[PDB]
């Protein structure tokens, strides 16, 4: 089959033969996609140069997210724009 | 007039066929999955299922029906025998493979283990002339044990791997390949090396049974 | 005419012998893997489909 195993959050180089997972081949159509903390965890997998650093979020998106955790009686004294509030 | 109440009933027919192809498909895509491969009834029933092709027999009728606006008209009168006769095959042909296919209890079998059975495949660098070496020796030596050896971590398990899957590709007259890894213990565990035999011979394995009578059972059956 | 009707259940009863053939030879080998040797009966009935 053409699989698409996402591996979350893998610490420690395992063998994906061993739990049963087959490493996927430029002959097969497969893609494996894992996450990790450590970049020597996704180099150990044969993942070099497929690498992706996750790019922490920018300020736009800081603020979005942050007033999305406020109740509606404090997002009142913070949303506004126009005028200015300490 | 049984030339309605039979299209009717041949209608019912193909709804009710439908049903069944969709429920043994079902079951034998379930048995699939499980590797094992479909059994041959179960294949030539959907076979000839496939080949029913009732909507020839539906457009002929929708045909006929754009002509069916006055009985008396025996214009188009002959046109009926051949409909009157195709509407009951396609009936009593509907509702055999009905009666064949809702008996259907076993949809599948466990295929007969293969000659080679793959092992993963690493990019190699420079394995060419040592498989032409180890090539050579298993065709043209005259003793039939080869040992390999080489310093620790060199290319060795390495090394079988890509022979193994290489005698996929070439033609030759071994039977069975069988791929035992004796580095799991060096106090030799018997039982692992027995299952992976017995499971490569698709042999009953036993649980109960004394380690040197399999021992003495496999020996025989290698033997042949 | 019931020689186009019957020649069309013959090809039917070929496919169905086919299959019946493939799976009981199936067993049969898995037997012999066993080291069974083969009932003789379906040795005869082999014996008989190989020669139709
Ligand atoms: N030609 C090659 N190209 C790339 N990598 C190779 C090659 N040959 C061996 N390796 C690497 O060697 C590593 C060790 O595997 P190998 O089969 O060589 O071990 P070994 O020498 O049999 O080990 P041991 O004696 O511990 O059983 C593997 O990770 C494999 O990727």
């Amino acid at each position: 089959k053409r699989f698409v195993i996402l591996l979350d959050d893998v610490r420690k180089k395992f063998c994906l033969e061993d739990v049963g997972i087959p490493t996927p081949d430029i002959n097969s159509q497969s893609k494996l996609i894992l996450t990790s903390r450590y970049r020597e965890v996704c180099f150990q997998m044969n993942a070099q140069r497929s690498l992706i650093e996750m790019q922490i979020l920018g300020n736009d998106a800081s603020w979005e997210l942050f007033l999305s955790k406020l109740s509606t009686e404090t997002s009142a004294a913070v949303e506004p724009l126009g005028s200015q509030s300490a | 007039l049984h030339l309605k109440s039979n299209w009717s009933d041949l209608d019912k027919a193909k709804k009710l066929l439908l049903a069944v192809e969709t429920t043994v498909r079902a079951r034998v895509t379930a048995e699939v999955d499980k590797l094992n491969i479909c059994d041959p009834q179960v294949q030539v029933w959907l076979r000839r299922v496939e080949e029913l092709q009732l909507d020839a027999i539906d457009e002929d009728y929708s045909q006929l029906r754009k002509y069916s606006c006055l009985g008396q008209c025996t214009i188009h009168a002959h046109r009926r025998a051949s409909i009157g006769r195709r509407v009951l095959e396609a009936l009593d042909e509907a509702n055999k493979l009905i009666e064949e296919g809702r008996r259907f209890k076993k949809f599948g079998f466990k295929p007969l283990p293969k000659i080679v059975d793959p092992l993963p495949q690493i990019k190699t660098f420079g394995l060419e002339t040592m498989l032409s070496q180890l090539y050579d020796l298993f065709e043209k030596g005259d003793s039939n044990i080869i040992g390999v050896w080489g310093q620790g971590g060199v290319g060795k398990t390495t090394l079988l791997h890509v022979f193994n899957n290489d005698l996929e590709k070439k033609a030759h007259d071994y039977q069975v390949v069988i791929f035992i890894e004796v580095s799991n213990s060096e106090a030799l565990n018997t039982v692992e090396i027995q299952q992976t035999i017995s499971e490569r011979l698709n042999l009953p394995w036993n649980d109960a049974e004394p380690i040197a009578k399999r021992a003495r059972f496999l020996i025989k059956a290698l033997g042949r």
